[PDB]
């Protein structure tokens, strides 16, 4: 059972967000820079909006999970 | 594998490590050994047999130490602490120096000459003890009991032992040596009054002779010794044919009732009413003695039967034929059943075959029973040693100093190269004096010096150092005594151990 | 692989020394409560010296030895076991200083022997006769409970403990071995402890309010089942065919029916009116159907009671315990003067009190069902063993380390045997005792030397056993306050300390054993 | 150690230092809590959801500690959770604050045992002056404004954005069915989450709310007694399958015929026994449905564990596995059974009208179930603060406005008594100051400013501070006249249990 607390702990949660915010950074038009995301099930995947792939990701932070949930909303 | 010099040094260490604490335990003053378990528990002991068995010894020479204390325990049971101390100190003082020159076999020859030197000194030093006077033997027992450290239940035990050992004394061998104490036994009864402890004749049995039917009182009728063969035979006196058929069954059964019938007839003639069968007694067979009007005691061990045979004092017979008043049951057996509790206790009294006795001990519980029984065990050992050799030796280190100067005088007179081993056996004796000095808490230098001085003036007849007064003291005055035979045997075993160990110069797996 | 001579003594003293620390902060009321999670991980609240040794994990031979001897003391007095350790530790310390300078263990031991005889005779002189009145029992009761709990909760347990001992005089026992039934109640506060004269029952009826006040109670304690349902059994296991099991189900249910009927016949024969009630206590179930019928007749029938309730009832009430019902006279059944049902918490406890021919009292501890309710259980436990001693001895002294300074003073001055050999252990023996008073001062925050010179001087001038007022940690007369100790407490610290010391002192080897 | 025995993890240095530092870490989750706050603490536990709380009970049970000192206080907090609602946070911060102050005493040269003594004294004086800090009280419990002011404080402690709507709502939906004067039930009120719609769209419904959709006809009779079964249908006969489809074709005919005739009997037994509403946690087949339309029984499709639980406590029900016909024994106190849609989802509505054993439901409507879990903390504490078992609840200033008052009285009182006790008495004042510190930290300004300016205004018995701009700079707000009130009983057990907890744990050294 783990417990973590602090002002550097807060800083952690935001840092996780940036990582998901980068996945979806640009997809407004058709330029940016993609990398084909192929799963371990042996399926190749792309989408037309970058929020789709982001939904599939499982984040190991609960704070980062909130930002996943508002995407779905 | 060990070779040469490794072995001589090994012997001395192994002996020595056992010794340090175990020497201290000797005397009323007793140091207590801690043994620490892996489970984090503790067992506290003063008894030499216990210490030795528990510890893990790696070295074969150490194992020889243990086994010689088994030797001692079997003969007496006191002095068990002592033998390894004595045996150790022969090796320390003599060995390493004389090896460098190189003569092992010499040190060994010297040990046994010296041993003889000590046996002879003892007869002079000791005065006779009357072996039929209770008072005189009593004080001796009083010395030995307080080593264990029980001093309450002890007082009773001493007196009960005196009559028990004396009554099982009757061994003839053309020289009239007594080692008989194998007819003696202790009957244990949980419950009752704490102070009813007495002796009753024959041998009394309870370890498997507790049965609900045994004829309540026999005050005349005989016991009939049997290792028969009271059980049926399907042929004449051996089985030749099997029951597997209706026809085989029918024929065989006639033979089986006959065999039983003729056995019972040879049993009844000499008038019993209590009849013991070791084995060879069946459900049909026992039913036949009931119908004979004979109470049968049956399925009770071979050890009980050796005991019951000794109790009437009459020989056993495996002979199924014509058992007479002359052959079995010779003399009078008698059988008393008491309920002390609601449990059947069997006394078998009367032994013809001059005397025999065993001990009643009644606790009020198991725990109360035990305390007396051990201290009685010490007690009947003394009673016996006094009977064996009828001289009582003064206790402590007084006897040891007498022999210490006899070897100084002998070793000078002979002036062999045995001289220096004599001198090492003289100093090996002195450990017992050192142990008694330590016991008070006085310096070794001061009291040993004085003791040696007493040799010169009064020859250490009885003037030793006693550890419960820390001063030079007449041992006779105090009522410190021990029997000659216990001293002699302890000394004896210690020289054997010193000689055997010194012969191992190599150990090879 | 051996620790010999100096190395063997070294191991014992070092251990005693760390231990001593722990069990001084359990000493008297000024000591501190302790919990274990170091024994098994679960939460225990305990403040007794013996008990705390068992709960932990002890592997050290010297700690273990002290725990074993502890066991005997704890049975008889249940107090002074916080003390046992303290006196042992100091007793060794004294010895160590002399040995290091140059002294033999054996001379130390001799002077212990001399020490012990004098010290025991001092108890006999100094003992003050007391009465056997309530007032005098209150003061053995309150100080002993004060050791094992707070001051606040202890004063509540004081009342319960004392009325029980008065009732035990009536039976004419000089001992206690009954009236020690501790029963727990479900509550939201622990600052109540109630005395119930007779017994208390864990569960009551499954149907409330049958007749929850019984004026005239005729107690049949039974234990055969009046419920065994509709289950298909044969010998208590499944059998190959349906039908064979069923046939037994009929006869078994039929057996139960007749036994319930015997309660209906029994009420007329013993009772005859509803002006009298009838009590049933069954340790096994009873059908919901059977309760309604019994209830209108004016019978209270209890279900799911324990085997411990049953044995207690048979002693106190004068009852019987039977494996049948039948039609029995009131001569066989026990009587209780009163029955009342008191519902409090989530479980309702039927009391069966004002028993005729009692020999069991129940001390009913209310509590929240935390470890705190277990804490008052073990406080109450040793407070019963304390007031037992007061009945044993005739004489109870004022304590709080009052006794111990008096005894130490007597040794320092003369040689008890007149020899120098004895004298070396005797100094050692006297300073060992002083730990108990001085350390009450230490907990409180009052320098230890200052109380020794004062407390000892005031003995000399007066002849009073002046003691310590715990809270200030300054001296005061222990008699008036009520800080008292029995004859048995001050006897059993003395015996345990000597015997335990002399076997560790006299080590010369410790060698490992399988 | 020096011993290979005598196991401890506390004692010496570790009792004095390590235990206190651990209490301090637990109680950090309540120096962001209690009254005005915007803190949220997310805790996961593999519950397939995110659990958002600003309640001490759920934080504490999740968090395991291996030391008896920190572990013991969690029990004291639970005790105050049973007897009363909100203030759970206040129990732990107090014990934890007092223990930080304690260690400083130990440092100087003061002993443990007098310090222990001086708290019991301070706790007794604080309670004695406590009913003299009553400033406002209810007299009618059927009046929505007097109840809602009380409620408000519980809600506040959660979020400072949901105080107004909820505090009104609970009082509107009733927790005043009971007299609350000897007797109150809290398992006959639940907080029932209805997914969908906003949380200002949270509604009043009286009696048992179950989410699961209604099937068949609906009853409105007064002979409707509840029968509860976890699984009364699974198929009355289970298949084995020998062609790995069916065993086989002529047999499949019989398996269906026997199901339909056994279910007829079962569902007709329910009909006859007076059970006219059956709760099915099983599966409604066509055959089972077809029977219940004929007998006229309201049918509840499905249930989950949570729904079964509330039936067994409220009804006096049992949930039996069945496939062989049963009869009533669950019984019920509910006469009426109606049908009403809450959330635009068909909800089963139970009601009867009485005082004692009467039922109510604060039912919620929310975007997600996570948003509803926090709201739920606010609401369940608001039912548990209602319990006082009087109608004059002797309200004292909520929100931590009492705290400075207690602190001022106690510090003066300390001066009067002599000895070492007094220092503990002074510390006891500064432990209450914990509450004004935590409100300051969220408010955005330091501790020095708030405590001094509350002290400056002297005896007031109103002063406490919010999350606002008014809460920062002049550091003065009215929390007597904002209708921020808490109950005398809630503050009593909070202070009482916390002083008891701090004393037992300061004693340990094993």
């Amino acid at each position: 059972t783990d417990s973590s607390q602090g002002i550097p702990q807060l800083v952690s949660n935001i840092s996780a967000c940036q990582v998901i915010a980068e996945a979806v950074r640009t997809t407004l038009g058709p330029r940016g820079m993609d990398k084909l995301i192929v799963d371990g099930r042996g399926k190749a995947t792309i989408s037309n909006d970058g929020a789709t792939i982001l939904k599939l990701l499982d984040v190991v932070h609960p704070a980062a999970k909130t930002l996943v949930d508002i995407a779905k909303s | 594998r060990e070779s040469g010099r490794k072995v001589q040094s090994g012997n001395i260490n192994a002996a020595k490590t056992i010794a340090d604490i175990i020497r201290t335990c000797l005397g009323p003053k007793s140091m207590m050994k801690m043994l620490l378990d892996p489970m984090g528990g503790i067992v506290m002991t003063n008894d030499g047999n216990a210490i030795l068995r528990e510890i893990q010894v790696q070295h074969p020479a150490a194992k020889s130490m243990i086994e010689i204390s088994r030797t001692q325990d079997e003969e007496v049971g006191d002095g068990t602490t002592s033998v390894i101390i004595l045996a150790g100190e022969m090796l320390s003082v003599a060995e390493h120096f004389l090896e460098q020159q190189m003569h092992p076999t010499v040190v060994i020859s010297a040990y046994r000459k010296a041993l003889d030197d000590m046996i002879s000194t003892l007869k002079k030093i000791s005065i006779p003890v009357d072996i039929s006077d209770s008072d005189m033997m009593l004080n001796i027992i009083n010395s030995s009991i307080t080593t264990k450290a029980i001093s309450r239940w002890s007082s009773l035990a001493c007196n009960i032992a005196l009559d028990a050992v004396k009554m099982v004394q009757f061994e003839e061998n053309g020289r009239k040596e007594i080692d008989i104490k194998k007819y003696a036994r202790v009957e244990k009864i949980p419950g009752g009054i704490i102070e009813d402890s007495c002796v009753l004749r024959g041998v009394m049995i309870n370890k498997d002779v507790t049965h609900p039917r045994m004829r309540r009182y026999i005050k005349n009728p005989r016991i009939v010794l049997l290792d028969s063969s009271l059980e049926y035979k399907k042929g004449e006196s051996q089985t030749d044919i099997e029951i597997t058929r209706e026809e085989d069954f029918t024929r065989i059964l006639q033979m089986e009732e006959e065999y039983i019938q003729q056995l019972c007839e040879d049993i009844i003639q000499l008038k019993p009413d209590v009849v013991i069968t070791e084995k060879g007694i069946s459900d049909l067979a026992q039913h036949y003695l009931m119908r004979a009007n004979i109470t049968a005691i049956r399925r009770v061990r071979k050890t009980d039967n050796n005991r019951i045979a000794r109790a009437c004092g009459a020989r056993i017979v495996s002979r199924p034929e014509e058992l007479r008043e002359d052959d079995v049951g010779t003399g009078a057996g008698l059988l008393e059943i008491k309920k002390i509790g609601d449990e059947y206790f069997t006394f078998i009294t009367d032994c013809k075959d001059p005397k025999a006795c065993t001990i009643l001990l009644r606790g009020a519980s198991k725990e109360i029973l035990s305390e007396v029984e051990r201290n009685l065990q010490d007690a009947m050992q003394v009673c016996r040693n006094v009977l064996l050799d009828p001289q009582l030796v003064p206790g402590g280190g007084a006897s040891e100093m007498a022999v210490a100067h006899a070897l100084t005088e002998k070793s000078k007179a002979m002036t062999g190269v045995e001289q220096w081993p004599y001198r090492a056996v003289a100093q090996a004796l002195e450990v017992i004096p050192r142990t008694l000095i330590q016991n008070c808490g006085a310096s070794t230098i001061r009291l040993l010096t004085s003791l040696r001085a007493k040799h010169t003036q009064e020859n250490c007849e009885t003037w030793g150092v006693n550890g419960e007064t820390g001063t030079l003291v007449d041992m006779k005055e105090l009522g410190i005594w021990e029997p000659l035979a216990v001293k002699l045997q302890t000394y004896k075993t210690a020289v054997e151990t010193a000689v055997l160990l010194l012969r191992i110069d190599d150990i090879v797996s | 692989e051996v620790a010999r001579a100096q190395a063997a003594l070294a191991v014992n003293i070092s251990a005693a020394r760390g231990l001593q620390d722990v069990l001084r902060t359990n000493l008297g009321p000024k000591g501190t409560m302790k919990m274990l999670v170091s024994g098994a991980g679960d939460i225990k609240l305990t403040k007794d010296g013996n008990v705390l040794l068992h709960e932990m994990q002890i592997q050290h031979p010297t700690a273990s030895l002290i725990a074993k001897v502890a066991t005997a003391q704890d049975d008889i007095t249940g107090d002074g076991t916080t003390s046992n350790v303290l006196i042992i530790g100091e007793l060794l310390k004294q010895a160590d200083l002399y040995i290091s300078e140059g002294l033999h263990p054996r001379i130390i031991t001799e002077g212990f022997e001399a020490a012990k005889e004098k010290a025991l005779q001092f108890l006999e002189e100094v003992k003050v006769s007391r009465e056997m009145d309530r007032e005098t029992l209150i003061d053995v009761a309150r100080t002993s409970l004060r050791t094992k709990v707070h001051a606040e909760l202890a004063d509540v347990l004081t009342e319960a403990v004392v009325d029980s001992i008065l009732a035990i005089k009536k039976q004419d026992e000089p001992i206690d071995l009954f009236m020690i039934e501790i029963m727990e109640m479900k509550h939201k506060s622990e600052t109540d402890t109630s005395l119930i004269r007779g017994l208390v029952l864990d569960h009551g009826a499954r149907h409330p309010d049958m007749k929850k006040r019984v004026e005239d109670a005729y107690i049949l304690t039974c234990n055969v089942s009046l419920e065994y349902e509709k289950t298909e059994v044969n010998s208590g296991f499944f059998y190959k065919s349906a039908e064979e099991r069923e046939k037994l189900v009929k006869a078994e249910r039929k057996f139960i029916e007749d036994r319930v009927k015997k309660i209906i016949e029994l009420k007329r024969k013993v009772c005859g009116d509803s002006d009298k009630g009838f009590v049933v206590i069954n340790q096994k179930g009873i059908d919901p159907f059977s309760l309604d019928a019994l209830s209108k007749e004016g019978i209270v029938a209890l279900r799911r009671a324990k085997r411990r309730n049953m044995e207690r009832l048979t002693l106190a009430c004068g009852g019987v315990a039977l494996n049948s019902f039948d039609d029995l006279s009131p001569d066989c059944l026990g009587h209780a003067g009163l029955v009342y049902e008191y519902t409090l918490g989530e479980e309702k406890f039927t009391f069966i009190e004002k028993c005729n021919n009692p020999r069991s009292v129940t001390l009913l501890i209310k509590g929240p069902n935390k470890h705190t309710l277990t804490q008052i259980k073990d406080a109450v436990r040793d407070g019963l063993r304390a007031v037992k001693n007061a009945i044993d001895d005739g004489c109870v002294v004022p304590g709080a380390g009052a006794v111990e300074v008096a005894m130490a003073e007597a040794l320092i001055k003369h040689k008890p045997s007149v020899k120098g050999r004895a004298q070396l252990g005797v100094q050692a023996f006297a300073d060992a005792l002083l730990i108990i008073p001085k350390v009450l001062a230490q907990n409180s925050g009052f320098d230890l030397q200052e109380t020794l010179v004062k407390i000892q001087a005031e003995h000399s001038e007066s002849g009073q056993l002046v003691g310590v007022d715990l809270n200030t940690g300054e001296p005061m007369v222990a008699a008036e306050v009520g800080v008292w100790d029995n004859y048995c407490v001050k006897k059993q610290l003395l015996h345990s300390c000597t015997v335990i010391a002399t076997n560790i002192l006299l080590v010369d080897e410790i060698m490992r054993a399988g | 150690m020096l011993k290979e025995g005598a196991k401890h993890f506390s004692g010496l240095e570790e009792a004095v230092y390590r235990n206190i530092q651990a209490c301090k870490e637990l109680a950090q989750t309540t120096r962001t809590a209690y009254g005005p706050n915007g803190m949220n603490k997310m805790v996961i536990n593999h519950l397939e959801k995110l659990f958002v709380t600003n309640d001490a009970a759920t934080i504490l049970r999740e968090l395991e500690v291996q030391h008896p000192a920190a572990k013991m206080i969690v029990m004291a907090s639970h005790m105050q959770e049973q007897e009363v609602g909100d203030g759970t946070n206040f129990v732990l911060v107090f014990a934890g604050a007092l223990l930080e102050l304690a260690e400083e005493l130990l440092r100087i040269g003061l002993s443990v045992s007098e310090v222990i003594e001086g708290y019991e004294i301070a706790c007794r004086k604080a309670h004695e002056i406590l009913p003299n800090l009553v400033c406002c009280s209810a007299k009618n419990l059927r009046d929505i404004d007097e109840v809602s002011s009380l409620l408000r404080t519980s809600i506040m402690s959660k979020q400072y954005g949901n105080e107004v709507f909820l505090a009104k709502l609970i009082a509107q939906a009733c927790v005043s069915i009971f007299p609350d004067s000897g007797h109150f039930n809290v398992d006959n009120i639940r907080v029932c989450k209805i997914l969908g719609s906003g949380i200002s769209s949270s509604s009043v419904l009286h009696g048992m709310v179950f989410k699961k959709e209604t099937e068949g006809d609906v009853t409105s009779v007064k002979d409707a007694k509840i029968a509860v079964y976890s699984c009364p249908f699974d198929g009355m006969i289970t298949e084995t399958k020998g062609t790995v489809l069916i065993k086989t074709a002529e047999e499949l005919m019989n398996f269906s015929k026997g199901e339909e005739n056994l279910m007829d009997a079962q569902v007709k037994a329910i009909a006859d026994t007076g059970a006219n509403v059956v709760v099915t946690g099983g599966k409604v087949a066509d055959m089972a449905l077809h029977y219940a339309n004929k007998y006229n029984i309201m049918l509840v499709r499905l249930n989950s564990k949570w729904d079964l639980r509330r039936l067994c406590k409220t009804v006096g029900a049992t949930a039996l596995p069945r496939l062989t016909p049963p009869v009533l024994e669950e019984m019920g106190h509910c006469d009426s059974v109606y049908l009403s849609e809450v959330g635009d989802t068909q909800v089963v509505v139970f009601k009867h009208e009485k005082e004692d054993g009467a039922i109510s439901t604060i039912v919620l409507r929310g975007s997600t179930d996570n948003l509803m879990d926090d709201i739920e903390r606010a609401v369940d504490d608001g039912v548990n603060t209602f319990k006082v078992l009087t109608r004059d609840k002797r309200l004292v200033p909520g929100g931590g406005a009492t705290e400075i008052e207690l602190a001022k009285q106690i510090t003066s009182y300390g001066e009067t008594c002599p000895g070492l006790e007094q220092y503990a008495i002074k510390k006891f004042a500064e432990a209450f100051e914990a509450i004004p510190r935590a409100l300051a930290e969220n408010s955005g300004v330091k501790a020095n400013e708030v405590i001094s300016k509350l002290y400056a205004v002297h005896q007031e018995g109103n002063k406490n501070v919010g999350l606002d701009i008014e809460a920062e700079v002049p550091a003065v707000k009215d929390m007597l006249e904002a209708g921020i009130l808490d109950t005398y009983l809630g503050k009593y057990w909070a202070i009482k249990l916390a002083t008891n907890a701090a004393v037992t744990v300061l004693r340990v050294d094993q």
